[PDB]
């Protein structure tokens, strides 16, 4: 609760929502690839 | 500007909660990715399977049906 | 600092378990892509 | 004394510490899947392609090796 703390925590926190921000665009991409694996075998 | 820019004890509570709603659902859709992939993969492999087979069958009818033509012309 | 680092705690501790929960499908998705690469072989 | 199962402000800090490491190490570690992930969709793809067309080329073959004999055998 003291001002360095409460500094530290919020340059971190916002840090990790940036990643995980980062990190579901990666997940999004996994899904498409995944939807096209279901069709290699189609036509 | 270090009063706005900083969160409160009950700002930081609120963003822990929601990364780690984040977080979960990150999980549980990885799950659902890897059961699907298991899916994907045995679906490719009863594929190449059937491929096989039908590749043979057809390599089969070709060598019986140029056999049976020679086996004429003579 | 009262109930706010007691509730701190146990956010920060619920949320290193679920990125480590993330880590082990990570990983399982890992092994069946090794196995995807085994297939065309 | 502060109590055992309640961080201390530096605690707290040591934590969050880790949870950014292990956070940007999950997030190296899904490019590294992705491209994984991309790596063997395009491989499947190119093995995929490569049985149906083995497939095809045979039968052809014994389509053609068929018609060869019935024409023939007259």
């Amino acid at each position: 609760p003291s001002s360095n703390t409460l500094v530290e925590m919020t340059l971190g926190m916002k840090k990790l929502k940036e990643e995980m921000e980062g990190v579901v665009k990666e997940l999004a991409e996994n899904n498409h690839i995944l939807e096209r694996f279901g069709s290699l075998t189609m036509d | 500007h270090p009063n706005l820019d900083t969160f409160t004890p009950e700002e930081l509570l609120q963003q822990m909660k929601e990364l780690l709603t984040e977080n979960h659902q990150l999980k549980e859709a990885m799950k659902l990715n890897n059961q699907a992939m298991k899916g994907r993969f045995e679906e490719l492999s009863a594929w190449t399977e059937k491929q096989k087979e039908e590749r043979q069958f057809f390599e089969i009818q070709s060598k019986e049906a140029k056999e049976r033509l020679m086996a004429l012309s003579h």
